[PDB]
């Protein structure tokens, strides 16, 4: 009845926004800042070292690409 | 299965696997999309493994599937791998074809037991005289070439070839851990200009590539000089197996890199927790055992000229004869830098070395000592207030540092004098004289760079 | 809204929780309703949370107390009026000769000047 | 450490249960908010930035659906502002084995080489009682894998009789 669980909880919360249409892949959300460093929310394609470009023009250079963030 | 990458900090990647079919300590992992591959290092449940890359990380997303080999790296060994450049993973960079040989051999392997230790002491003339009078060598012991910045080891090192391999019957293998491309590429078109290529077998993970590479490299280095060791030819004996690796601090080092990355609490400095047994566990299967022997010379890196630091200062435990290059006498134009007062062997013993040369070799030490002692009174005070034996000590001892200056044969591109190799009965016969004061009449600028006694006789003469 | 409050207090580090739709710059100035106590925000923490470094003493101050923004750093009197006074970090007079006669405010956070 | 973090929030839900009768309600709210929490859709629309703790319990409210109550919407708001919500399973696990302490009701499984019928389990059953509990709650499980014998695991206690006498015998042997 785990699964069934499941799939009813997946008919009662109906497709929740497509998770926000899958949150867009290349998207994120600065949470912290401090000093410089940044950390942001959700750039699931965010490869190594990559150049992010924030809303004013700015750019980042991704250092850490932890499991739920990534460090700027 | 398969699983996927869920973290990238640096080096260490980290995967996550099925709860049934995660992989084991060392083994071997290949990124699907790109030719990154992954060694682990932990396991920390739940599925998940921590690894760390042999090659550039750059690039890389999470959830790249990863595929499983099951097995630790696998070089190739034998025959074919001899006049070959490799890196790594044991792949030609020399652009001359794949390898010819089919044998693999896992570059994690336990030390040879206790049981199997076969020590020699049978000695080995270098023709460099301090080397030979007050540090010999032992065929089949272990060498170490402590030393700072710049002072000169990595030309010793090939100095002891020149005048050992080139006359050496027997394979060897040279293993750069972490130095600069171009002495490798001198090296290897010096081997390649005389004929002497076949003979070595080189691997090369150097400076400029990632702290994976530097790590898992001297382990190939010396796999494949354990199989060319541990090998017979019918009708015929073991072979006799050089082994040269260049700055092997630099494996510590490229493991302090990616130590708190691994999640550790950093020790003394900002070393590992497990220096001493990382060094130890590579440091053990360099022995030689009763099938073959392997001789082993190694250039140490002193970070900031302290002999204190813990990586040299552990070091020392696992090495034979020690050589100490000091910056002092490098600056002061003596070359060799060889320090004489910190250079030691066990091959220095009356029994084995005969009573005559110990006899020789203690008296110079203890005319060195008496000097580096006498040093700072005759800079507040005088030279005219000590005795006459004391200003007769101080001549001579300005002499005997003087006469360890050599002209190697290949340091002659940055002087230009010819090299030379002086016998052991010369070093000798030259120092018995020199202590004995029948050379008190020669000026001490005759006794520098110079070979045997007769050139500074002829030298003095010149004059 | 701009305004928040006050949720922790050590010494003279002091955090504020704003509205995570409200969250101010780095280096903007806070004053605290109802005292006299300029607040400048150093790091944010996220979560609408900030945390900010107190010009002056603490004692006093107690949590969930209301601080409104200023949306600025922090901005002193310039001009010809100034000469001959004595002030604070904050532009004020500690002479006791009246307050400063100019209107002419600029923040003390700026670039330094280009290559150019 | 997981399990460690869990303590207090389920001894404090088991001790709230038991003394309003509702120890069946909380179990299965329970279950419920530790399957959906481990979905991953469902806790990627969760974990978003710009939600406050009101907004992830009205969310578990809305999955949740009925069998919701003050209580529950509580013990969510309490979690959602120490951020504790990620620990769910770990709370409900400490949850049912507390409630099967309590009711001095422990669970045992039965691991054979063979399918077994009614009479072998019963009579196990029976044997077991003598651990002096209110009943066990026999799963078993065939595995082939083993040559002849059963196995049970009753918490952390486990009794062999099966092809391990072969590694017991070899380790002698050696
Ligand atoms: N035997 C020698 N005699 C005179 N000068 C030397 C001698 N060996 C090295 N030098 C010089 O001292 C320096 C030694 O550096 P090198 O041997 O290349 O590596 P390392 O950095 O390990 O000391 C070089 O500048 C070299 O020209
Ligand atoms: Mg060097």
């Amino acid at each position: 009845q785990l699964n069934p669980s499941e799939i009813s909880a997946l008919i009662k919360q109906r497709i929740g926004d497509l998770d926000t249409s899958a949150t867009a892949k290349n998207e994120g959300t600065i949470v912290m800042v401090s000093d410089g460093i940044v950390r942001i929310h959700g750039l699931a394609d965010a490869m190594y070292g990559e150049m992010i470009e924030f809303d004013g023009g700015l750019f980042g250079m991704a250092l850490n690409l932890e499991q739920d963030s990534v460090g700027a | 299965s398969s699983g996927r990458i869920i973290q990238i900090i640096g080096a260490v990647i980290d995967v996550e696997f099925e709860r049934t079919s995660v992989p084991k300590i060392y083994d071997a992992l290949q990124v699907d999309g790109t030719e990154t591959t992954l060694e682990v290092q932990q396991q920390l449940g739940d599925g998940v493994v921590r690894t760390i890359a042999m090659g550039s990380t750059e690039g890389l997303k999470r959830g790249l599937t990863v595929t499983s080999t099951n097995a630790p790296i696998s070089v190739p060994v034998g025959t074919a791998t001899l006049g070959r450049i490799m890196d790594v993973l044991g792949r030609p960079i020399d652009e001359a074809g794949p390898v010819a040989t089919e044998e693999r051999l896992p570059i994690h392997r336990q030390a040879p037991s206790y049981a199997e230790q076969a020590a020699s002491t049978d000695l080995l003339e270098t023709g460099i005289k301090v080397i030979d009078l007050l540090c010999p060598f032992a065929k089949g012991g272990k060498v170490g070439l402590f030393g700072g910045a710049g002072v000169g080891k990595t030309v010793n090192m090939m100095e002891l070839i020149n005048n050992i391999a080139k006359a050496h019957s027997g394979l060897s293998v040279f293993a750069g851990v972490g130095e600069r491309t171009r002495e490798g590429n001198d090296f290897y078109h010096e081997m390649k200009d005389s004929n002497v290529l076949d003979k070595v077998a080189m691997v090369y993970g150097q400076m400029n590539e990632p702290p994976g590479n530097r790590l898992r490299v001297a382990l190939t280095g010396l796999t494949m000089a354990e199989y060319f060791r541990d090998e017979k030819d019918e009708n015929g004996k073991g072979r006799d197996v050089l082994l040269f690796v260049d700055n092997i601090y630099r494996y510590t080092l490229a493991g302090t890199e990616v130590s708190a990355l691994l999640g550790r609490m950093p020790s003394a400095v900002g070393y590992q927790p497990t220096l001493a047994e990382e060094m130890g566990v590579l440091q053990e299967r360099i022995t030689s055992t009763k099938s073959g022997s392997i001789t082993s010379i190694q250039a140490v890196y002193v970070p900031a000229d302290d002999l204190t630091d813990p990586s040299p200062a552990t070091t020392f435990a696992h090495l034979d004869a020690t050589v100490v290059l000091s910056r002092d006498i490098a600056s002061s134009g003596i070359y060799p830098a060889i320090d004489p007062l910190d250079s030691t062997s066990r091959q220095l013993d009356p029994l084995v070395v005969g009573q005559e040369h110990y006899e020789i070799a203690r008296a110079v030490q203890n005319v060195l000592q008496r000097y580096k002692e006498l040093k700072d009174i005759i800079a507040i005070l005088g030279m005219d207030e000590l005795a006459e034996e004391d200003k007769l000590v101080v001549y001579r001892a300005r002499k005997i540092q003087r006469f360890f200056s050599q002209p190697f044969h290949v340091a002659e591109v940055f002087t230009g004098a010819p090299g030379k190799l002086v016998p052991l009965k010369e070093t000798i016969r030259g120092f018995k004289g020199l202590l004995a004061g029948e050379y008190d009449h020669i000026p001490e600028q005759a006794f520098y760079m110079v070979g045997g006694i007769d050139e500074v006789i002829a030298k003095a003469e010149k004059l | 809204m701009s305004s928040g409050r006050i949720i922790q207090i050590i010494g003279a580090v002091i955090d504020v929780e704003f509205e995570r739709t409200s969250v101010p710059k780095i280096y903007d100035a806070l004053q605290v309703d109802g005292t006299e106590t300029t607040l400048e925000v150093q790091q944010q923490l996220g979560d609408g949370v900030v945390r900010t470094i107190a010009m002056g003493s603490t004692e006093g101050l107690k949590r969930g107390l209301t601080v409104t923004s200023t949306n600025a750093p922090i901005s002193v009197p310039v001009g010809t009026a100034t000469l001959g006074r004595i002030m604070d970090v904050l532009g004020r007079p500690i002479d006791e000769a009246g307050p400063v006669a100019t209107e002419e405010r600029l923040p003390i956070h700026r670039q330094a000047p280009s290559y150019a | 450490e997981l399990l460690t973090l869990a303590r207090p929030y389920a001894k404090a839900a088991f001790a709230y249960a038991s003394e309003q009768g509702a120890t069946d309600n909380w179990s299965n709210a329970l279950q419920v908010l530790s399957a959906a929490v481990q979905d991953e859709a469902f806790s990627a629309y969760l974990n978003r930035p710009e939600l406050t703790p009101a907004e992830q319990v009205k969310l578990f409210a809305k999955v949740l659906g009925e069998d919701q109550s003050q209580a529950v919407s509580n013990f969510l708001t309490l979690l959602a502002d120490n951020d504790r919500l990620v620990l769910l399973p770990e709370i409900a696990a400490e949850y049912e084995q507390l409630k099967s302490q309590n009711n001095n009701n422990v669970d045992v499984v039965i691991e054979s080489a063979f399918p077994l019928t009614a009479e072998q389990e019963q009579l196990l059953k029976s044997a077991l009682e003598k651990r002096f509990n209110s009943t066990v709650t026999v799963s078993v499980e065939v595995k082939p894998e083993l040559i002849a014998g059963v196995v049970i695991r009753a918490g952390d206690q486990v009794i062999d009789d099966s092809a391990l006498n072969k590694l017991e015998k070899m380790r002698t042997r050696l």
